[PDB]
């Protein structure tokens, strides 16, 4: 399963209040939060397993953070007292930092992988406004319910890799652009 | 949350 190798690694802050690794990725790059280079001298381990480089960050103190921007992940961590309980999973095989692709995967309904995928999708949806080519309907605030764009624009976001989800419903395009880094 | 039109377009049924 996708969540087979998920493990928890409990760490503390170092001097300068850092983690001994940098957070990369985030929804703004269309990615899972993931660990930069984990160097031995700098991670203040407490308990659980060890962190390696490139691991996908899933949860901080039971708060799911996959699907969020780096900025939001940093914000969860800052409102968490030590020690930080990190649920992570190594990249490799079908486990990858690419959020677009992860959201295309199709797991069994009822599966832990499916449950998790839905949590990650909702996180993504909390930080983004979808875009569509269908006309503004009454009741809708442009830029909140939907960024209303032309097909040429949708096609251009598409080709540029700006979209994490996309598709047509009734002769019109619908997608989710990457949130901005803030 | 996202509307049915968006999900019918972006998610496999």
């Amino acid at each position: 399963h996708w969540t087979s190798k998920v493990h928890e690694s409990v760490i503390g802050r170092n001097p300068e209040g850092q983690l001994g690794f940098e957070l990369k990725g985030g929804a703004e790059n269309g990615q899972f939060p993931y660990l930069g280079e984990v160097k031995p001298g700098k991670v203040a381990y407490e308990s659980g397993s060890k962190l390696v480089s490139e691991e996908l960050l899933l949860e901080v103190n039971e708060t799911p953070v996959a699907g969020l921007t780096i900025r939001d992940v940093l914000a969860v961590i800052k409102h968490c007292k030590d020690p930080l309980r990190l649920k992570c999973v190594k990249q490799g095989g079908i486990v990858d930092k690419d959020l677009r692709h992860y959201l295309n995967l199709r797991f069994q309904k009822g599966s832990v992988d499916h449950e998790l995928q839905q949590i990650i999708r909702d996180n993504l949806y909390l930080r983004t406004v979808p875009c569509t080519t269908r006309p503004h309907k009454e009741g809708e605030v442009p830029g909140v319910d939907y960024i209303f764009i032309t097909v040429e624009e949708f096609m251009e976001l598409e080709k540029s890799g700006a979209l994490l989800e996309s598709g047509t419903y009734e002769d019109n395009y619908y997608g989710t652009p990457k949130p901005p880094a803030e | 949350a996202r509307r049915e039109s968006y999900l019918k377009a972006t998610q496999p049924s």
